[PDB]
Formats: structure tokens, C-alpha cells, sequence
């Protein structure tokens, strides 16, 4: 397929690695009675492993000769054949995440920047202030946009201090 | 001014009252600007004159029994010969396009750089019928009304060769046949349901 | 602060100020403040009277012919449910008749809609010159022509109390019509016929209940 | 004042009197979209926008789905229209789609540069003598004039009344739309489909038997 890969659901040697998980798993199980305590917990955790290997096929991953599932980065390779959800999709669902902490720790230093003591409340959170601004930030990338288009985003040449050059 | 297009309303006063064919009719008020009226008021004249010829060739074609007017040029698609009142003509349409294209970009261009004249007269008026200024009022008005009328009878032609895909001499016919069984209600795509 | 002179809907209620007793039929009903604007009130006034007028034919029109049907006269539309005479067959088909139907409604309401917009303003025939309404006539009541027995000229307010009493009261009707026609499904003068054959047990609490 | 939730605090910058100007303010912006007065303006055209595009969408969904059902019409699901139309058509989704990016955005951009410069597309001579028509009006997002044939914005007694009509109109169109996405897949079923089911059995056919909106119930 691509580069070379193969869909793990067709690939010989992914179905050849399920057998050894679950026959490790069953010689444990050997050991114990039917229906006691280590003997549920073993099927349980068989249970979820044919449930993994089911999910990773039915997911349309791609597995190499080692057959073990591969993921693909580029974008125009991902959305071509369907591999969004791999890379693509979990790094714009990251961003959102990394920008919304950092976007409402920005807010809550600015806001204190303001009070009379602003190290005693970095020390000593203002927690009514910063539950505030945690529920305001699920709109971060608006905000964020609108400061850098009126310039308000970044700090004046003049105004940051330097070592001498 | 020509009349009341709305009886009971009133008239926009941007439109002059001696400009010929003013019925105070500017619902959307494109004539507002003197600058955008002035280039209105020569468009609306040459499209009349093109659809009075348009019109009256289009009825003269299926009177004659010609054919019709959507139909005359499928010979070039269809490939064949043209023709003209039943007599062979030996261009093709290669040729008739680069000698209409000369001809008419030649002509226009000389109208272009006129600047908006719209009676011209002299050489365009040989029998000299609108020399006299007051007679020529009244002929501006009735070339404008002919013009419109022209105009919408043309549309008329286009929407319902559309509908029912015939000729416009055709579909007089066939409404005189069945006056209420031939008519825009019974083509079947004037009015959506039924 | 409606005054207590006038009549009310509901006796010792208080009722709204803008309702005056200047409209025909004006018993301070409207528990949802709908005519509180006068701007809209003033529309609500000329389409309480179209959707009456048009009601009073429109009931006229379902009882008058049924109502022949049953005394015996013969006419080719004869028997034929008021919800029938769509599918019934005539010289020319529904849909020519349809667009014949809105060419010429829409000079005349036009008409109308420009002497609501201006009264006064569409009174002149547009081709005799000579023929006129009387410039005294306002939104909804043009006069002249449309009065050619001058019942106009006697107790006006009388008048135009009684057309609004009966067109409100046709309105109704004609919503008895399409909900027993749906519910029952049978014509409206048959439905008064087993209403009188036994008033105790047909009324639409035994009717509905027996359906579900 | 009415308020979308009666008791809270109305944000600042909803209360100025510019603010107050604006159709359908009731206070709503939790989140602080609009504290910034530049970026109110712009998310006044936006929702403008949605608001209009979302109705005339919506109305092409369930207009022709009821009578559809009424048997007056033959109209596939909206989510298999385009599947439909596609096959006897003159062109290919590809040509079809080029084309409306093309005149989309020729008249997008018109749009655009109206809101950069007010009143800057009636420029003399830029277009051929119809800027004169393409000024807009005074409000931004209204523009009127050739996109106002009846004249309904001309009387002045009625005029704040029609805009507070087009924005509730056009935010419920715009919850509509986004419950026939979440519908089809959450039932797999046409939008009118959906309420002849509710309306069967409301208390057993709705979101909350659907097994998926609840998937711990
Ligand atoms: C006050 C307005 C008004 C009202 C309340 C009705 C109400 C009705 N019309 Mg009527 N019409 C009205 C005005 C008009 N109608 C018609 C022409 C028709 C026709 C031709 C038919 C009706 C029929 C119907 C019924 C539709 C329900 C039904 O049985 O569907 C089920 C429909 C059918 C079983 C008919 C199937 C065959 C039909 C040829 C298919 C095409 C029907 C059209 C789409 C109907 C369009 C009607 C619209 C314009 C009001 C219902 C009783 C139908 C009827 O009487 O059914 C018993 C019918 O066939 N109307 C015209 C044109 C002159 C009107 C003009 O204003
Ligand atoms: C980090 C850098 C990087 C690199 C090395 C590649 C590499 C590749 N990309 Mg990817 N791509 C990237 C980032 C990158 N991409 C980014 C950031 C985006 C936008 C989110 C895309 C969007 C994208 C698309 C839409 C497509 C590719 C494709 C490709 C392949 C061939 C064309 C190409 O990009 O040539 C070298 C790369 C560069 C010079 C950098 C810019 C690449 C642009 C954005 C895409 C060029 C597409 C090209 C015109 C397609 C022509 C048809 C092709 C079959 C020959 C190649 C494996 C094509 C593919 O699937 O081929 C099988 C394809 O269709 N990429
Ligand atoms: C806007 C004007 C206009 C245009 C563009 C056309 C275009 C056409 N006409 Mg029509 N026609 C028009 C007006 C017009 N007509 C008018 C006003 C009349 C009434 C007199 C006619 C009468 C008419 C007939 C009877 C026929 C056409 C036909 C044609 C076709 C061939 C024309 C040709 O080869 O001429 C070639 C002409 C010349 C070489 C001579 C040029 C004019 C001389 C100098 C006039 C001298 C006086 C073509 C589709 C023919 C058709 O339909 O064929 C299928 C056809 O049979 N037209
Ligand atoms: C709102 C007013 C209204 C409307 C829309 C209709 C519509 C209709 N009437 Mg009704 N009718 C009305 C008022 C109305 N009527 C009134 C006030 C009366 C007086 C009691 C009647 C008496 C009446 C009779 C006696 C008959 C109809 C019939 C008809 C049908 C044919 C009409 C026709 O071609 O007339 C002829 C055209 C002109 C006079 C022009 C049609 C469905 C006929 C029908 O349903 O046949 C099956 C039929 O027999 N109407
Ligand atoms: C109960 C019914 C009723 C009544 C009492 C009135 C009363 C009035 N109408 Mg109105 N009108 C009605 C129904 C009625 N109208 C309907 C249904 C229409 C629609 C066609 C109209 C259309 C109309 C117009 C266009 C005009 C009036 C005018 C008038 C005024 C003068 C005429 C008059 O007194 O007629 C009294 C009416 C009757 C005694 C009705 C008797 C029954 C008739 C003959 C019909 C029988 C049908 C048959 C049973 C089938 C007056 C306020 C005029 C006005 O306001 O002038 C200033 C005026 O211009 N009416
Ligand atoms: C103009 C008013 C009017 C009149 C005189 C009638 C008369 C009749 N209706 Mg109808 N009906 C009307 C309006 C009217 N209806 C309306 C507006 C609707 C829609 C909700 C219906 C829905 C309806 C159904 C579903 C049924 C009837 C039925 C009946 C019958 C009486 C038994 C019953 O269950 O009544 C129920 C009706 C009502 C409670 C009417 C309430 C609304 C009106 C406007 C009240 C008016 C009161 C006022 C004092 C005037 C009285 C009449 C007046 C002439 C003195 C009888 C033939 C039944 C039938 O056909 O039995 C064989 C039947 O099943 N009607
Ligand atoms: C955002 C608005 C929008 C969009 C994008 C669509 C998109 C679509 N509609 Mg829908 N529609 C809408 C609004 C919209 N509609 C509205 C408001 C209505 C009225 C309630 C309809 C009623 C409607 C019907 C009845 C049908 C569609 C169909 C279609 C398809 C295109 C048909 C075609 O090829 O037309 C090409 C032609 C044009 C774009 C030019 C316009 C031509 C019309 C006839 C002009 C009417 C002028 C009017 C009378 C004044 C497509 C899925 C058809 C479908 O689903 O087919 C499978 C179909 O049957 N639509
Ligand atoms: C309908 C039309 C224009 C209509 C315009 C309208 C209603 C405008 C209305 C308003 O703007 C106002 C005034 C004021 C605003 O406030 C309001 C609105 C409402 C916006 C023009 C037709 C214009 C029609 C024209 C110019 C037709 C020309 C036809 C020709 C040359 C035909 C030639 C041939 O037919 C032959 C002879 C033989 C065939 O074989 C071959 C061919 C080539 C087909
Ligand atoms: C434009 C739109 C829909 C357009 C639909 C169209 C064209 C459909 C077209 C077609 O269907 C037809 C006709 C026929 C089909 O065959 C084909 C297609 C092509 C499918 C929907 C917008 C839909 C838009 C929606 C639902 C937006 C919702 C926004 C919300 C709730 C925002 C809330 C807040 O932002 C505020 C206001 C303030 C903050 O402080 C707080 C929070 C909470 C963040
Ligand atoms: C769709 C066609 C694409 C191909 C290119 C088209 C080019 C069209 C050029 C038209 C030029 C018209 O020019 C003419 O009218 C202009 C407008 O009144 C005048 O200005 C010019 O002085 C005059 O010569
Ligand atoms: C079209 C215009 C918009 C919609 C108008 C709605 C109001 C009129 C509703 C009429 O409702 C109507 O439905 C059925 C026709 O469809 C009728 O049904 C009846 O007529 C049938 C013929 O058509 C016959 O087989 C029976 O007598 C019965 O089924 C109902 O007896 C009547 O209530």
C-alpha cells in the first residue's frame, strides 16, 4: 500500500501476533479454577485484547513486515487514503488544548499585572479570577486572532529591556 | 412625461420630465446618478433597436417558412450549407465569424468614440423625418414604446420556445386552436404544481 | 383604561386602552396583545376584513350548493363535496383556470393594496376617465361602484358592526368545516343531520373517544 | 431589558449604546467574543451571513421534504440530493463547484471591501455606471437599494421591528440546520421522518432512547 505497508486487517503477520498475546495470556489461565478471583481478571484482559486487534484492523491502519500498526504524517497522504485520524486530526485537537492553557494562564497574568501585589497572587491563586477565565478560553483562537490584528499581542521594541550590544 | 407606470404614485425626480418614454418607472433607482442615467438612457435605446430587428426577423423567418428562429443556425453544428430566402450562400462559419466580428467591431468602435449619441441623424436619417425639433418628440417617444414592446416580445420568444419548444408563430397557433388548453399554465413548467 | 361604556368580551374585565371602540366590532378582545402597535393594528384591520369577506363567500359557497342538492334540483355540479370539487371535471383544466385565477386577482388587489398604501389614491378608472369613486371613502369600504344600492348612506356604524359580526362568525364556520370534514369525513350538512338525529350521544366527545 | 438569562450580569460592552443598536442583543456572550468594538462589527456581518444563508438552506430542506410527503413533490432526503442531481447533469461536481467559487467570490469580495471601506463600492466608473446603486446604506450589512425591490426598509416607523424578525428567524434556522446533521446521524432518517416518528410516540421515540446522544443510559 503505502510505502510499502499493507492494511494490519491483511497482513499475516498481525493476525500471527494476536495468537501470541492470547496464548500467554491462556497458559496463565490454566493455572487457576473457572471461576475464580485471577481467573476473571485473565479473560478480562483477553477480552480486551481481541477487542484491540479488532479495533486497530477495523480502523484501517497500515502495518509493516513486523506487523505492527504504522501511521502516516503527511497531509496530502493522510486525507488521500483516509488516514486523517492518526496524526492530522490529533494535532489540530492538540493545538486547541495547548492554546486554550496557555491563552487562559496569559489572561490571569495580565489581570493580576493590574492589583496592587501582583506576586502574592501568583503564590496565592485568586481561584474565583481564574475559574473565570478557565470557562472564557474554549474561545481562545477568536481572541487570540483579534489581539494580533489590533496589535495589542506583542510588547513594544522599546518597552523590553536588552543586555548592552 | 409619457404617463403613470403606477397610478396613485409619484414620480422620481431624478427623471426628467422631457427625457422620451418617462413614465416615472425606478422602482430600484438605477438612474439616480446623472452619470449612470446618461449611459442607461443610450442602452436603452440600442437594445430596443436590435430587438425590433430581432423581433421582426424572427417572425419574418417562420412566415415565410424558413424554418424558425432557434433553428436557423444548426447547420453549422449539424454541418451543411447556409441559406438565405431558400438561395445557397458559401460561407462557413469560420468566415462568417471573423467578417462579422470586423464589420461590427468597426461600426461599434466608431459608435464608441461618439461619446452617448444616441440621434445621431444626417447620414443615418436620409429622409430627414426627425429634422424639425418638434416632430422629432413625439417620434422619439414611439420609437421607444415600439422598442420596449420589441424588447419584451423577444424574452417572450426565449421563455417559451423554453417551456414548450416551439416557434413563436407555432404556439399562436396552437393557442388560437385551444385558447384554454395551450397556455402557460399547461406547458407544464410555468407554474410548478399541476 | 378602556372605558366601561363600551361592550366587553368579559364583563368587569379590564381591557386594553388602544382598543377604543373606533374599529366595528371593537369588544376590547385580545388577551394576547397582538394589535398593541397601531401600526400593525392598522394591517390586522383591513385582513380581519378580507379573511372575513372571503369567509362569508366561501361558506355561502359549501351550504348554498349542498343545500339544493338536497331539496331535489338538478344541476350537472350537483352531489359533489365542497373538498370534491377540485377533482371535478370542467370545459377547461385546473391549472389554465389557476393562472386565468391570478392575472386578474392581481390588478384588482394591487388596486386594493394601493389605496390602502394611499388612500384616495386609486379611485379613477384607468381607461373612462370620467368614472370615479367618492373621495370620501376609506381603506376597506371603497363605496361608489361597489355600493351601487347606497345601502351606505343610512346608519353606517350599524353596518359595518353587523358584516363584521357575521364575517367573524362565517370565519368560524368555515374552520368547523375543514376540522369535521377531516375528523368526520363526511359533508358538513350531513353532520348536522346525526347531530339532530341524536344531539345526546354525537357530540365530538362521543365521536373522538369511539376513533381513540 | 430583556436578557437571554434574567438575573446575570449583561457584559459591558453589550450595554453601549452602539452595542444596543444591534438586532437581538440580549446579552448573550458569555465567552467575551465581542469586548473588542472592531471585532463586534465584524461578528455582526458574520452572523448576518449565517443568519440569511441558513434560511434559505433550511427552507430548501423542509419546504420541499413536507411536500414531498404530500405527495406534491419528488424530492430526495437533502443528503442524497446532491448525489441525485449529479448524475442527470450537464456538468461534473468539479466544473460545477469551479464555477460557483468563481462568481461566489467575485461577489464575496465585493462584500468584503464594503465592510473594509463603507460606501466604497459606489466608486465612479468602477463598475459599468451600476456603482451608483452598490453604496449600500447607512446600517453596514443592509445594504438595500437593487437587493430591496419592494421597499420594505423605506418606512422608518417599521424598520427595527424587521430586523429583530430576520435574526430570530435566522438564529433558529441555524439550529435547525445543525439538528438535521445531528439527526441523520443519530437516527438515520429525513428531518420530517423524525417528527412524524416523535410525534407517534413522543415519550418513547426522542434523544434519550436514540442510543446515542446517552451512551452511559
Ligand atoms: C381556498 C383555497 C383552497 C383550498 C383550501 C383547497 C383545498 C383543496 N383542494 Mg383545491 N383548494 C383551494 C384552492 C384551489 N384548489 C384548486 C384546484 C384543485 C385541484 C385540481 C384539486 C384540489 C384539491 C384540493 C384538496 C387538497 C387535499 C387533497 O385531497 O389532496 C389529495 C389530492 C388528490 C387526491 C388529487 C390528485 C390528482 C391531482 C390532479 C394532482 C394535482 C393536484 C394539485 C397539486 C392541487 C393544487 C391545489 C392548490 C393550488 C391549492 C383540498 C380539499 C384536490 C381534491 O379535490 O382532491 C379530492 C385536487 O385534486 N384543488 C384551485 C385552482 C382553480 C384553487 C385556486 O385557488
Ligand atoms: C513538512 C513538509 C512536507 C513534505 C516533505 C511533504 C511531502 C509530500 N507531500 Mg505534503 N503537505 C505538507 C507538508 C509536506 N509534504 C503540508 C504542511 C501540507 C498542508 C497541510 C501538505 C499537503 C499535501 C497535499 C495536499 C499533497 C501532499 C503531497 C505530498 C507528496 C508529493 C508532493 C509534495 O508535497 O512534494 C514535496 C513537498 C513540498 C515541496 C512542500 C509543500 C507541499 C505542498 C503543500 C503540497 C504539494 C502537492 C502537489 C502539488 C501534488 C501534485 C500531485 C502529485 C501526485 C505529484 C510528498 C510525499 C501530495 C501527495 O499526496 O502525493 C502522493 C499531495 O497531494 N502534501
Ligand atoms: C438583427 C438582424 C438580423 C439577423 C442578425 C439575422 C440573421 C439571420 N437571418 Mg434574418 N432577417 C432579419 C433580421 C436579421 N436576421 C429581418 C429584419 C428580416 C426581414 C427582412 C429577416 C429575414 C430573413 C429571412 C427571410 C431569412 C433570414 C435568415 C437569417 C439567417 C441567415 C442570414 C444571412 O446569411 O444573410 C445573408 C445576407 C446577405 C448576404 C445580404 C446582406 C443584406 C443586404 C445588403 C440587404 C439589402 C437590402 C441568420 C440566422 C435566413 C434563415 O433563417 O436561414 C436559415 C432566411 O431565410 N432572415
Ligand atoms: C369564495 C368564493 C367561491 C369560490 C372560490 C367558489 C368556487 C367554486 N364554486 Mg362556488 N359559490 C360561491 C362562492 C364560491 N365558489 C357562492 C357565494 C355561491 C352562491 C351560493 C356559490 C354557488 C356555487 C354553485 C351552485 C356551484 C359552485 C361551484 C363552484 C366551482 C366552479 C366555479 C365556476 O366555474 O363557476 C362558474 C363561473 C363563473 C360564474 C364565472 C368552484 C370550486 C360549482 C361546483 O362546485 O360544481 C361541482 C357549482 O355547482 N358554487
Ligand atoms: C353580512 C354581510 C355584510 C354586510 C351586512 C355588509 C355591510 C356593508 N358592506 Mg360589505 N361585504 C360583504 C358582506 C357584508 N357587508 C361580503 C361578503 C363582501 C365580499 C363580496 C363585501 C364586500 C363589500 C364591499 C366591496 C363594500 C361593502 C360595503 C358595505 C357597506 C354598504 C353595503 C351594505 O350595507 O350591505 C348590506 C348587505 C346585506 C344586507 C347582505 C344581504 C345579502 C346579499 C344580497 C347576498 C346574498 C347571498 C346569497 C344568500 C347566496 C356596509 C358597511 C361598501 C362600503 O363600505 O361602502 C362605503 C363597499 O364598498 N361590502
Ligand atoms: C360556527 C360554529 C360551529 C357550529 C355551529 C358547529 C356545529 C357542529 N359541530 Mg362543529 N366545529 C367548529 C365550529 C362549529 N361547529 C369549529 C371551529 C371546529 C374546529 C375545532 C369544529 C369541529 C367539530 C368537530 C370535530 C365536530 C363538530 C361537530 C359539530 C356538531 C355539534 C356537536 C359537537 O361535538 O360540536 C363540537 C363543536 C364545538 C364545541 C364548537 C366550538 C367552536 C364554536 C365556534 C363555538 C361557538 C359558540 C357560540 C355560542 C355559537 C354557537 C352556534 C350559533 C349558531 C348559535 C354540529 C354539527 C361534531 C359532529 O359533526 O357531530 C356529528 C364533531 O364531531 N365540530
Ligand atoms: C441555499 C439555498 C439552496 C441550495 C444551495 C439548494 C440546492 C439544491 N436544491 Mg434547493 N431549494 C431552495 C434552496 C436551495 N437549494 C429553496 C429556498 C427552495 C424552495 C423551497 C428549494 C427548492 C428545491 C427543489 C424543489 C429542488 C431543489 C433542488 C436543489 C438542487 C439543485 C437543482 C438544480 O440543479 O438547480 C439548477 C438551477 C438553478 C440553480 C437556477 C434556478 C432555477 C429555478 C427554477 C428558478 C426559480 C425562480 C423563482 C420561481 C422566482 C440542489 C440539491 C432539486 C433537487 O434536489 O434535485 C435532486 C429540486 O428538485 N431545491
Ligand atoms: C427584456 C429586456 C430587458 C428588460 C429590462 C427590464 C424589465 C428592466 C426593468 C427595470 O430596470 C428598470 C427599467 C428600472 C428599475 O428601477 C427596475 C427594473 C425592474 C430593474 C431586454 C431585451 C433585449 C433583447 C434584445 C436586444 C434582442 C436582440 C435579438 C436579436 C439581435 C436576435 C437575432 C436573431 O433572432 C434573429 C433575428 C434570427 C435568429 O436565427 C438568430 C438570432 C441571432 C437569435
Ligand atoms: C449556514 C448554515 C447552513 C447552511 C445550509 C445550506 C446552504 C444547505 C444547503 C443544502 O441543504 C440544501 C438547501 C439542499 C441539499 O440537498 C443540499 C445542501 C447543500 C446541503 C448553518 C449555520 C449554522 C450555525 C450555527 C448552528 C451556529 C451556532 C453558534 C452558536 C451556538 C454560538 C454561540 C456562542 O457564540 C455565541 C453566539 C456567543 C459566545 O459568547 C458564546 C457561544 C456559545 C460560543
Ligand atoms: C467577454 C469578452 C471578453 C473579451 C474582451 C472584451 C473587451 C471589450 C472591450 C469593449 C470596449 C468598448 O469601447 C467602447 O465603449 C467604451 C465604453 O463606452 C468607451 O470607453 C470606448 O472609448 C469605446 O471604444
Ligand atoms: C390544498 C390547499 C392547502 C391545504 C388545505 C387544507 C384544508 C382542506 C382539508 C380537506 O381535508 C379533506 O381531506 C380528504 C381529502 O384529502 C377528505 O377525504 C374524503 O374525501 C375523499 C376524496 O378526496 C373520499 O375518499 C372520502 O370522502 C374521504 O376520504 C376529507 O374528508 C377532508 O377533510
Amino acid at each position: 500500500d503505502i510505502a510499502g505497508l499493507t492494511p494490519c486487517s491483511e497482513s499475516k503477520a498481525y493476525a500471527k501476533l494476536e495468537k501470541k498475546e492470547l496464548k500467554t495470556l491462556e497458559k496463565r489461565l490454566k493455572q487457576y479454577e473457572a471461576d475464580s478471583a485471577p481467573a476473571v481478571a485473565l479473560k478480562a484482559t483477553m477480552e480486551r485484547t481481541k477487542a484491540r486487534f479488532a479495533n486497530y484492523a477495523k480502523a484501517g491502519l497500515l502495518c509493516g513486515n513486523d506487523g505492527l500498526p504504522h501511521l502516516i504524517a503527511d497531509p496530502g497522504l493522510a486525507l488521500k487514503y483516509g488516514h486523517a485520524g492518526e496524526v492530522f486530526i490529533p494535532t489540530f485537537g492538540f493545538l486547541y488544548v495547548a492554546g486554550y492553557i496557555g491563552y487562559v494562564g496569559r489572561q490571569y497574568l495580565i489581570a493580576v499585572k493590574g492589583e496592587a501585589k501582583p506576586t502574592d497572587k501568583e503564590i496565592i491563586i485568586d481561584v474565583p479570577l481564574a475559574t473565570k477565565l478557565a470557562w472564557q478560553g474554549a474561545g481562545w483562537p477568536l481572541a487570540a486572532v483579534q489581539e494580533l490584528q489590533r496589535g495589542t499581542l506583542l510588547e513594544k521594541e522599546e518597552n523590553i529591556t536588552v543586555s548592552p550590544r | 412625461k409619457a404617463g403613470n407606470w403606477l397610478p396613485g404614485s409619484d414620480a422620481p425626480a431624478w427623471l426628467p420630465d422631457d427625457l422620451p418614454g418617462n413614465y416615472g418607472f425606478d422602482p430600484l433607482s438605477l438612474g439616480k446618478e446623472p452619470a449612470s442615467l446618461k449611459r442607461f438612457t443610450e442602452s436603452e435605446v440600442i437594445h430596443g433597436r436590435w430587438a425590433m430587428l430581432g423581433v421582426a426577423g424572427s417572425l419574418a423567418v417562420e412566415l415565410l417558412g424558413y424554418g424558425n428562429w432557434y433553428d436557423a443556425p444548426l447547420w453549422a453544428v449539424n454541418g451543411g450549407k447556409a441559406t438565405w430566402f431558400g438561395i445557397e450562400v458559401p460561407f462557413d462559419l469560420n468566415a462568417l465569424l471573423a467578417f462579422e466580428f470586423v464589420a461590427m467591431a468597426a461600426a461599434e468602435g466608431q459608435r464608441g468614440d461618439a461619446g452617448g449619441v444616441v440621434y445621431p441623424g444626417g447620414a443615418f436619417d436620409p429622409l430627414g423625418f426627425a429634422k424639425d425639433s418638434s416632430k422629432s418628440g413625439e417620434l422619439k417617444l414611439k420609437e421607444i414604446k415600439n422598442g420596449r414592446l420589441a424588447m419584451v416580445a423577444f424574452l417572450g420568444f426565449v421563455a417559451q420556445h423554453a417551456a414548450t419548444g416551439k416557434g413563436p408563430i407555432a404556439a399562436l397557433g396552437e393557442h388560437l386552436a385551444n385558447p384554454w388548453g395551450a397556455n402557460f399554465a399547461t406547458n407544464g413548467i410555468s407554474v410548478p404544481f399541476f | 383604561k378602556r372605558d366601561a361604556a363600551l361592550p366587553s368580551w368579559m364583563p368587569g374585565a379590564d381591557l386594553p386602552g388602544y382598543l377604543n371602540g373606533t374599529l366595528p366590532g371593537d369588544f376590547g378582545f385580545d388577551p394576547l396583545y397582538l394589535g398593541q402597535d397601531p401600526v400593525k393594528l392598522k394591517w390586522y384591520a383591513q385582513a380581519e376584513l378580507m379573511n372575513a369577506r372571503f369567509a362569508m363567500l366561501a361558506v355561502a359557497g359549501i351550504l348554498v350548493p349542498e343545500l339544493l342538492s338536497n331539496i331535489g334540483f338538478s344541476w350537472p355540479g350537483a352531489g359533489v363535496a365542497w373538498y370534491d370539487a377540485g377533482k371535478f371535471e370542467y370545459f377547461a383544466p385546473a391549472s389554465s383556470l389557476f393562472g386565468v385565477q391570478m392575472l386578474l386577482f392581481a390588478w384588482v388587489e394591487i388596486r386594493r393594496y394601493q389605496d390602502f398604501v394611499k388612500p384616495g389614491s386609486a379611485n379613477q378608472d384607468p381607461i373612462f376617465t370620467n368614472n370615479k369613486l367618492p373621495d370620501g371613502n376609506e381603506p376597506g369600504y371603497p363605496g361608489g361602484i361597489f355600493d351601487p344600492f347606497g345601502w351606505s348612506k343610512g346608519d353606517i356604524k350599524s353596518l359595518k358592526l353587523k358584516e363584521i359580526k357575521n364575517g367573524r362568525l362565517a370565519m368560524l364556520a368555515f374552520a368547523g368545516f375543514i376540522g369535521q370534514a377531516y375528523t368526520t369525513g363526511t359533508t358538513p350538512l350531513k353532520n348536522l343531520s346525526t347531530h339532530l338525529a341524536d344531539p345526546w350521544s354525537t357530540t365530538v366527545w362521543q365521536n373522538d373517544l369511539a376513533r381513540l | 431589558r430583556q436578557s437571554w438569562l434574567p438575573g446575570s450580569q449583561i457584559p459591558a460592552h453589550l450595554d453601549t449604546p452602539a452595542a444596543q443598536a444591534l438586532a437581538g442583543n440580549f446579552g448573550f456572550d458569555p465567552l467575551g467574543l465581542g469586548k473588542d468594538p472592531v471585532a463586534l462589527r465584524w461578528y455582526q456581518q458574520a452572523e448576518l451571513i449565517h443568519c440569511r444563508t441558513a434560511m434559505a438552506g433550511v427552507a430548501g430542506i423542509l419546504i420541499p421534504g413536507l411536500l414531498t410527503k404530500a405527495g406534491a413533490l419528488n424530492v430526495p432526503e437533502w443528503y442524497d440530493a446532491g448525489k441525485v442531481a449529479i448524475e442527470n447533469s450537464f456538468a461534473p461536481w468539479g466544473s460545477l463547484l469551479a464555477v460557483q467559487l468563481f462568481l461566489c467570490g467575485f461577489v464575496e469580495a465585493k462584500r468584503w471591501q464594503d465592510i473594509r471601506k463603507p460606501g466604497s463600492q459606489g466608486e465612479p466608473g468602477s463598475f459599468l455606471g451600476f456603482e451608483a446603486s452598490l453604496k449600500g446604506t447607512s446600517e453596514l450589512g443592509y445594504p438595500g437599494g437593487p437587493f430591496d425591490p419592494l421597499g420594505l426598509s423605506k418606512e422608518a416607523d417599521k424598520w427595527a421591528d424587521w430586523k429583530l424578525k430576520e435574526v430570530k428567524n435566522g438564529r433558529l434556522a441555524m439550529l435547525a440546520f445543525l439538528g438535521f446533521v445531528a439527526q441523520k446521524y443519530a437516527t438515520g432518517a429525513g428531518p420530517v421522518d423524525n417528527l412524524a416518528a416523535h410525534l407517534k410516540d413522543p415519550w418513547h421515540v426522542n434523544y434519550a432512547t436514540n442510543g446515542v446522544s446517552l451512551p452511559f443510559l
